[PDB]
């Protein structure tokens, strides 16, 4: 099962300060690009109630 | 003989491109009866000034009436997409 993380700005999650340039707001935004794919789906069991 | 005021002196005047400078930078619009002395109008020959209120700094200053998030005082012309 893998986990693929893609970010443009280096390895993982990015986070941004910011000043709005006109109204006196503040903000901080996080990114990160992710998907998750079975290489062999066969390798994997659910348990059931 | 020429004086400061005579017709083909008025290019050389420091004045009457300083004052003419301020003409553009104070206006709002082309009409000039409106917001110039008739003397002023003569003196400066501002018939021939592009004035029009595209120069004049508060055409772009924002001034509302309440001002929550200190937007007055911003420039339209001071922005990145601009």
């Amino acid at each position: 099962i893998h986990t693929i993380l893609y970010a443009p700005n280096g390895q993982d999650v990015e986070i941004k300060d910011y000043e709005d340039p006109i109204r006196d707001i503040t903000g901080v935004n996080g990114r990160l690009h992710v998907d998750c794919q079975y290489s062999q789906g066969r390798s994997s069991a659910t348990v059931q109630y | 003989m020429q004086l400061r005021r005579s017709p083909g002196m008025r290019p050389m005047d420091r004045d009457w491109h300083q004052e003419r400078a301020r003409a553009r930078e104070q206006a709002y619009s082309s009409d000039l009866t409106s917001q110039f002395s008739e003397s002023e109008i003569v003196k400066y020959e501002l018939d021939t000034a592009q004035i029009d209120g595209s120069d004049n700094p508060r055409t772009y200053i924002w001034n509302r009436t309440i001002d929550l998030f200190g937007m007055n005082g911003t420039d339209v012309r001071e922005l990145r997409n601009r």
